[PDB]
RNA sequence: GUCCAGCGUCGCUGGAC
């Protein structure tokens, strides 16, 4: 069993036997050496970076230390002198194991001998060694290289330090009464220009049968490292001149072939080792692993309480990010364990810390700390925001752009998903989807400037600027960013109103007013409209109609002020109202914020009845609404998943709702009750049931405070034309939390708020935008009762709902003056086909 | 979709997609293998648009607006015993626009795969053959256009 | 409470007054190092945005001189301001044998003639000599043979395990015969800023994992991490072969060697400077929160010559 | 190397506050005698303009930084800000 | 940021030529007259709160000089982005 | 089969009967 203690130094010299994590591999490496001495001898341990090398080696080494092999103490070239011989750093090693050895004899009879024959030998090795000090050749040792060896008889004459060093292991052995010498070699990572002088003294001179060796590193960097030398062994002058197309292919494939040799002659590959990393050791998911690992996640601990590593960041990342447990939260834990072994601890060991030091919260908060410190290097190649004290909502905003960017991929790169191939922005996902769920937390306004300002500024450069390569992608990008200032917003209703301008500008097929949300009025009055058409005008409008009304106008000038009627005004002011309840003439300044206090102009790169009291109720009942919304948005666990979805659902009803209402206006849609017949009131009413609807989808079956999904099986689809498909869910949904036990509040927090809205009420039923046949009222009765019912107060009174329905009165909760509207480039020439 | 000459990166790209959406590596199952060939198969249409393909062809859920004479749609009950064992061993259905059914020969060879490794009795019999016939649905390659309004409505 | 007196008697720059700003972050900083204490102890204190980072690490330092484990600390060493060409290595060993040399010399008043007095001295000594023959092997561009005898030459005392001159465990015993002097528990260094001189970080980056590696040792850093990276980035090209860049630069090697020195680097950092250790100062927003939330510790500041305490104005 | 022999020859006078072979302690020490001697409250050290070979200019400035930084010593420097940063 | 620093000579002629010499390097014609903190650089955002505090100083008490900062100060960065920019 | 409704560029699909 394998149990690490995070409370714990962890770092390879403080590792005991039981907090190894490859315990198997240790005892399979150390048998296999036994058995070679036993029956080139020379083992390679195969591992990444942070894999934890150093770690495994002092383990082989401490084991073969408790057949009767004496090792000698590591040895790293990276901390050696930048220029001494490995020779003189090994046969060094070896003076001090064979002194202390012959200490022990004290007075010795006869191995007295002995020991003069060591003195010898090191100095028969001293008058050889400045063959690797020499850089120029001395011919007059030449005279000393031509002396007989009187002792043991060298068969081959000169110098030949190879066969000294042969002889000196051999009598080293006697004097230690041993039958092996190991030699172990620990990584080059840090500084590799240093590791070739221990490749070529383990070729040249480490080829006895007494010694055996166990190098440490990975083997991309020695492909690198020996590729580079093998380049140096042509002539400058050739590779100068022959530099044609033709030669460079084939002398490229040579040095490959000599490279690939080398190692095959170096390190043979029968006996190199492979570390796993944490993915192989725990299996995937349900499979059986081959070893189980368990942590200690709170101080003193004991054994039989432990978590599992799979478990101990499984509860981490599904509540660090506020993701509901499934396959997506899965994603996330797969990939952390990838990672190499000295990052994840690192995480680890910070996260459990501060968590219980915090205990002795708000979780999100420690993990986004965790992340942002290791993965820093992450972020400083991504080119994302790295100021501390500047986080917030502005620059959250800026981030998610500037990675989807790097990523790509415009049409779904907001997921925060990891799945880019480069490892910089797979390791930048997991971090700023800690940066949402962390600011987004417990708070309704912050929510939804993230999906309009987060995620609707890269949807829209997508379909409308882009369409416009090197030079002019950054020049768009520049002049996007800049122009509608994300980043420095001021608020999300000025946002939205300079929204309209990028859309407006791009022409469309037929010219027709009607955009993606907005339905371009009319205000200059033109002859001959056909029925009861006419120049919109706010004055009809009396309380909240025209309150609602009035959140929903935006002034573009170009050559000619334009007037439109968006969606996003409304999620704008929904955002701008909730801010605070601090004063009430906040909730009346927001109605008033921009209607006409400011205009915007073309983006450049275009081609080309007291009149004091009137507010009394809206405002009464605005108010009284921020009472429920301080108190239920407290437990709101937003995700980076869950925004992201809730704006896919959105955008794309949004879409199809344009399409197929640009050819339903004809000349008598006033009054329009066939389904066929559409104004410029059914096309503004499924703007926002688009809007409640994707909220309703998604936050079920995402939201993190519904531990399981109450939509049920079948199709999830939207309301373009009709409505039913709206009313079917929540009756489904109705039964399901009714039957057990369980209220809406506490299931569909964000769903709940926003149905029961007092600004978007008078838009959900206008006057001329209801269906009317045989079939329809059945769906629009039951779905005014089900809305009356989830928000506790009937919206309309029994003469009100008949008039609506059936073929004067001072209507203070419903606009009655959008479906006589006339919308430009719409000439009501044809009439409504019969069936 | 990814020439082989004229570029490296997106043929290789493309080959590890291929790799992941199959299984391959890790084969949980043959009949899982066949439910996914009968999605990259019919990815690519015909010029004539027939409903016939390599191996199956694609069946029709909803009745169209008139039949000639007897034709009509599936109706899996009407079968008896052994041929809706057989049948339902077959039929297949893909998460793409629109729901869609097919007749794989693949699943055929599929689940005598599933049956033939069974080594056990009677009683475990049972449960196997039950599991062969079932309803699976595989969504579309990430590859094709359809994949995202695919993963929203299904 | 925390009060801040604007009409102080001296009228100073600043106005300091007591407590400074940051007096829990300092108790929990020394907090976690009597924690270590009793392999790896480095500490970042991330200075920004034009902090007085200088300010709170000799705050932490006059604080540990009245400490309960007493664990000394050494004097402030800028790296910018030593001369180029003496390694970072001398200024921790002149500034440790300074401060024991005053103690020594200071062992007369207590005791004019002792047993220990005149054998540590000699012993003190005897470390110091040993450290200059080995000095030799840093600065020295071409290995001479004569160094080998030196290496092979064997002492009997000091306890040297691993054999050669190994230059590591030299300056472990000397600093471990310090603290049993001085009779403390940990010796601490600092190392300031590094921004007017930039490439001063690389010979003490290069110092910290290779000298500083002790049980007895522990070491605060400061700085940003946007130089360091981009330091231990720069070194990580010097070893790659120079005719191999001009050679292999196909445009699809560059992006794996780009790849793997972003992997070198990373790993770096992670192994000097813990995530775990990494320690942030808070701001006056962080410290008294936002308004209507009671946030941390709140501020109170005077206004008026002779103002009571008890009048004392929030600081929002 | 051998001067690192040299150094640590330690000694009381002056009470220096750090040990070493640092010249900006002695070169201060230096000032201060000078002060006493001179009955002067301080000293001023008056530059000029390097416009004709801005090279020269390098020098000045880490003389300036580094032991010029006493309440002794009053430094007025000439030149243009345009040449220095370049 | 490059703005006026001189201790003295502050009146109408200098503040003007700040506010504009300040949108201009902030790159906000719409509303960047309102002489607000939001800028992603220290130096502008520092200067943001000292133009505003010069505004209130010397328009305070008079009417003319409050004209004049309506139409000069203002009413040049409004003309200047509607028409010369184009 | 009828009716409403939803995807795709007439075809396809869902629900009620
Ligand atoms: N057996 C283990 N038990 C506990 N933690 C471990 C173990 N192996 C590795 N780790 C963790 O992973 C890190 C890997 O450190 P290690 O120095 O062994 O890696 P390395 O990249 O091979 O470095 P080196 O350059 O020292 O060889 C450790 O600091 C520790 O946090």
């Amino acid at each position: 069993k394998i149990i690490i203690n995070l409370f714990a130094p962890n770092l390879p010299g403080s590792t005991k036997e039981d907090d190894l994590i490859q315990k198997s591999l240790r005892d399979q490496l150390v048998e296999s050496i036994r058995n070679s001495i036993a029956y080139r001898n020379v083992f390679f341990v195969d591992g990444t970076r942070g894999a934890g090398k150093t770690t495994f080696i002092n383990s082989v080494v401490k084991s073969l230390n408790s057949v009767n092999i004496k090792c000698l103490p590591t040895i790293d070239p990276t901390k050696l002198p930048r220029h001494e011989p490995i020779l003189v750093t090994v046969t060094a090693r070896l003076n001090k194991m064979v002194s202390d050895k012959l200490k022990g004899y004290w007075a010795s009879n006869d191995y007295r001998k002995q020991k003069e024959q060591w003195q010898n030998h090191l100095a028969q090795l001293q008058r050889g060694l400045h063959l690797l000090t020499d850089k120029e050749y001395k011919p007059e040792y030449f005279s000393d290289a031509l002396k007989l060896d009187a002792q043991l008889d060298y068969s081959i004459g000169g110098q030949d330090l190879s066969e000294i060093f042969e002889e000196l292991v051999k009598r080293a052995c006697e004097i230690l009464d041993c039958k092996a010498i190991l030699i172990t070699f620990d990584d080059i990572d840090t500084q590799f220009d240093a590791g070739w002088d221990v490749l070529e003294s383990i070729r040249k001179f480490f080829n006895s049968r007494k010694l055996v060796v166990v190098a440490t590193g990975d083997l991309r960097l020695y492909s690198q490292l020996i590729r580079g030398k093998q380049y140096e062994n042509y002539s400058k002058t050739l590779l100068e001149q022959e530099k044609e197309s033709v030669r460079l292919a084939e002398r490229g494939y040579m040095v490959e072939h000599l490279e690939q040799q080398y190692l095959l002659k170096l390190f043979p590959v029968q006996k190199r080792i492979q570390l796993k990393t944490m993915l192989q050791l725990v299996g995937e998911k349900g499979k059986a692993g081959k070893e189980e690992i368990k942590v200690k996640t709170e101080p003193g601990m004991q054994d039989i309480d432990a978590i599992d590593v799979r478990q101990a960041i499984g509860d981490a990342v599904r509540e660090g990010l506020n993701l509901r447990e499934g396959s997506d939260a899965d994603m996330y834990v797969n990939e952390l364990l990838k990672q190499p072994v000295r990052l994840l601890m690192q995480v680890l060991q910070d996260f459990y810390t501060k968590k219980y030091h915090a205990t002795s919260l708000s979780v999100p908060n420690l993990l986004r700390n965790a992340l942002y410190g290791s993965m820093l290097s992450s972020i400083y190649r991504a080119g994302l925001n790295y100021e501390q004290h500047r986080f917030g909502m502005d620059s959250l905003c800026k981030d998610i752009f500037t990675y989807v960017k790097q990523d790509r991929d415009f049409n779904t790169g907001f997921y925060l998903r990891p799945q880019s191939e480069s490892e910089a922005l797979r390791n930048c996902s997991i971090y700023l989807a800690s940066q949402v769920s962390e600011n987004c937390q417990g708070s309704l306004s912050k929510f939804l400037q993230m999906l309009l300002v987060g995620c609707g500024s890269v949807s829209i450069f997508n379909q409308f600027v882009t369409e416009l390569d090197r030079e002019k992608f950054e020049q768009l990008i520049s002049e996007y960013v800049a122009y509608m200032s994300v980043g420095r917003i001021e608020s999300a209703s000025h946002w939205a109103n300079r929204c309209c301008a990028v859309v407006a500008n791009s022409p469309n097929d037929e010219k027709i007013g009607v955009f993606l949300g907005m339905v371009q009025l009319n205000r200059k009055s033109r002859q001959h409209m056909p029925g009861g058409y006419k120049k919109f005008n706010i004055d009809t409008e009396n309380g909240l109609a025209k309150a609602a009304m009035a959140s929903s106008l935006s002034t573009v000038a170009s050559n000619n002020l334009m007037d439109f009627c968006s969606v996003f005004n409304l999620i704008g002011a929904i955002a701008d109202i909730s801010a605070c309840r601090c004063e009430r003439s906040a909730i009346t300044n927001a109605f008033n914020k921009v209607i006409a206090q400011t205009t915007c102009i073309v983006p450049p790169w275009s081609e080309a009845q007291d009149d004091a009291t009137e507010f009394s109720d809206a405002i009464t009942k605005v108010e009284q609404w921020l009472k429920n919304v301080n108190e239920i948005e407290i437990g709101i666990r937003p995700s980076a998943l869950l925004i992201g979805k809730v704006w896919s659902r959105f955008y794309f009803n949004l879409n199809n709702v344009a399409d197929q209402h640009k050819t339903r206006l004809y000349r008598n849609a006033e009054h329009g009750r066939m389904a066929s017949q559409s104004n410029a009131a059914k096309i503004m009413r499924f703007n926002v049931l688009a809007f409640l609807h994707a909220v309703l989808v998604e936050e079920s079956l995402y939201h993190s405070v519904s531990d399981r999904e109450y939509i049920g099986e079948g199709l999830r689809l939207n309301p373009v034309t009709s409505v039913d498909e709206f009313e079917k869910k929540i009756k489904i949904i109705g039964e399901k939390l009714k039957a057990d036990n369980k209220t809406w509040k506490n299931t569909h927090p964000l769903f709940f708020l926003l149905i029961s809205c007092p600004i978007l009420h008078p838009f959900i039923f206008p006057v001329g935008g209801i269906n009317c046949s045989v079939k329809a009222l059945n769906k629009e009765t039951s779905f005014n009762k089900l809305i009356d019912e989830i928000v506790g107060d009937k919206l309309l009174s029994d003469e009100e709902w008949d008039y609506l329905t059936k073929n004067q009165q001072i209507f203070q909760n419903t606009i009655t003056s959008l479906n006589s509207s006339t919308i430009v480039g719409a000439s009501y020439d044809k009439d409504t086909p019969a069936r | 979709l990814a020439r082989a000459e004229n570029d490296r990166e997106k043929f290789e790209q493309l080959i590890s997609e291929y790799v992941a959406y199959m299984s391959v590596g890790r084969i949980e199952s043959a009949s899982h293998w066949a439910n996914r060939c009968c999605a990259v198969v019919a990815n690519s249409p015909n010029d004539e648009k027939i409903g016939v393909f390599l191996g199956m062809v694609q069946l029709n859920r909803k009745s169209r607006q008139h039949m000639p004479g007897g034709y009509k749609k599936f109706n899996i009950d009407t079968e008896n015993g052994l041929a809706k064992a057989a049948m339902a061993s077959s039929l297949s259905t893909v998460a793409s626009n629109n729901l869609m059914d097919f007749c794989s020969v693949f699943n055929l060879i599929g689940a005598i795969a599933d049956i033939s490794a069974c080594r056990c009795e009677r009683s475990a019999i049972t449960n196997a053959f039950n599991k062969v016939i079932a309803q699976t649905t595989c969504i579309v390659p990430p590859w094709s256009e359809a994949a995202v309004r695919a993963e929203m409505k299904g | 409470k925390i009060i801040i007196n604007l009409f102080a008697p001296n009228l100073p720059g600043s106005t300091k007054e007591d407590d400074l700003i940051q007096k829990s972050l300092r108790d929990q900083l020394v907090e976690s190092i009597r924690n270590s204490i009793a392999g790896r102890n480095v500490f970042f204190v991330d200075g920004t945005r034009g902090a007085g980072k200088t300010t709170f690490i000799n705050s932490v330092v006059k604080s540990l001189n009245s400490d309960q484990d007493d664990v000394k600390v050494n004097i402030k060493c800028l790296p910018t301001i030593d001369p180029t060409k003496l390694p970072r290595h001398e200024p921790i060993l002149v500034t440790v044998t300074a401060r024991l040399n005053k103690m020594v010399s200071d062992k007369l008043k207590g005791y004019w003639a002792s047993n220990d007095y005149r054998k540590q001295k000699e012993q003190w000594q005897n470390h110091l000599a040993q450290l200059q023959r080995g000095l030799h092997l840093l600065t020295d561009k071409e290995y001479k043979p004569e160094y080998f005898s030196d290496a092979l030459k064997l002492d009997a005392q000091l306890d040297y395990s691993i054999g050669g001159q190994d230059l590591s465990e030299i300056f472990e015993e000397l600093v471990k015969r310090a603290c049993e002097i001085l009779d403390c528990k940990a010796i601490l260094i600092t190392f300031d800023d590094i921004d007017t001189q930039f490439d001063a970080g690389w010979d003490v980056l290069e110092s910290i994992r290779k000298f500083f590696n002790s049980r007895k040792l522990v070491v605060v850093a400061t700085g940003d991490l946007r130089l360091y990276s981009q330091l231990i980035r720069g070194k990580q090209y010097e070893n790659y072969s120079k005719t191999l860049l001009e050679q292999e630069k196909e445009s699809v090697r560059l992006a794996e060697r780009g790849y793997m020195v972003e992997h070198l680097e990373q790993q770096y950092l992670l192994k000097l400077f813990p995530v775990q250790k990494r320690i942030q100062l808070k701001t006056m927003l962080q410290l008294v929160g936002e308004k209507g939330k009671a946030g941390k510790e709140e501020i109170k500041v005077k206004t008026e010559p002779g103002m009571q305490d008890i009048d004392a104005i929030d600081v929002r």
